[PDB]
């Protein structure tokens, strides 16, 4: 029981550093995207705007793709070296069986 | 352990034969049920072929108790290796298992850290690699 | 060879991806809600990406340990 709990708190000890990635990724997103200026924009403004976002949604999804492909090509290298080295009810059964007993 | 082990012996001395030493084949079934498994022919099979029985059908708790408590691995002690190899070379040193076993609370004097070093260091280069380990914790 | 292979891999999923923009029939209101919308999708995609490039770190620190193992 000791021992189960022990293996417990050394994980309460790392939600310590979960708990930092997330004021972390806070704010990398902090922009990368930032928040829009809409005020005062007039429709044909707001028409090129909508153009321009659109457009940036075309290079953003391309640099997660460059990066999803190198995550990609770690996978098949891990599987590989992974594979690599070790290489080198009786209640009611009770009462059917003994009734009263 | 105190809380389980308690309750195995519970339900054993219950579906008696003996009294308390030994309990018949099908009162194996019996007491999985009672706690928290269900008797399925494959679990029954590699259990019996396994895990001897004491006369003819009569299992006994020193056998019993070692395979119960442990299903109700390489693998998981890979993961475990991983946890001491603190610098990530692939094998555990002194000061790895000096920080380690300080870790456990427990007092730990200059014979526990070389006596274990020297348990589990089989080749002689003062450190435990991964198949060492394997066996230090078999 | 395996290059040009990528490369049209990479244009073939990317355009699967890609959204038509129809903004012609809007309003000023819907225009603005439309681009909150265009916002949240480059957010939820920076978001993901971050998310790989931290995948990755782990990764190249689990091939270290690997490769450090095998030797
Ligand atoms: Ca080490
Ligand atoms: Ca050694």
């Amino acid at each position: 029981q000791l021992k189960t709990l022990m293996l417990q708190i050394a994980k309460q000890e790392m939600e310590r550093e979960a708990e930092e990635r997330r004021g972390e990724k806070g704010r990398v997103l902090r922009t990368r995207c930032q928040p829009l200026e809409l005020d005062g924009l007039g429709f044909e403004e707001l028409q090129d705007l909508c153009r321009q976002l659109h457009a940036r949604v075309d290079k953003v999804d391309e640099e997660r793709y460059d990066v999803e492909a190198k995550v990609t090509k770690n996978i098949t290298e891990i599987a590989d070296l992974t594979q690599k080295i070790y290489d080198l009810s009786a209640d009611a059964m009770m009462q059917a069986l003994l009734g009263t007993r | 352990t105190e809380e389980q082990k308690n309750e195995f012996k519970a339900a054993f001395d219950i579906f008696v034969l003996g009294a308390d030493g030994c309990i018949s084949t099908k009162e194996l079934g019996k007491v999985m049920r009672m706690l928290g498994q269900n008797p399925t022919p494959e679990e029954l099979q590699e259990m019996i072929d396994e895990v001897d029985e004491d006369g003819s059908g009569t299992v006994d708790f020193d056998e019993f108790l070692v395979m119960m408590v442990r299903c109700m691995s390489e693998e998981e002690l890979s993961d475990l290796f991983r946890m001491f190899d603190k610098n990530a070379d692939g094998y555990i040193d002194l000061d790895e298992l000096k920080m380690m076993l300080q870790a456990t609370g427990e007092t730990i004097t200059e014979d526990d850290i070389e006596e274990l070093m020297k348990d589990g260091d089989k080749n002689n280069d003062g450190r435990i690699d991964y198949d060492e380990f394997l066996e230090f914790m078999k | 060879g395996k290059r040009q292979t990528e490369r049209e891999k990479k244009k073939k999923i990317l355009a699967e991806r890609r959204k038509a923009l129809a903004i012609d029939h809007l309003n000023e209101d819907q225009l603005r809600e439309k681009a909150k919308e265009l916002w949240q999708s480059i957010h939820n995609l920076e978001a993901e990406k971050f998310d790989l490039q931290e995948k990755f770190k782990q990764q190249k620190y689990e091939i270290n340990v690997l490769r450090n193992r095998i030797n």
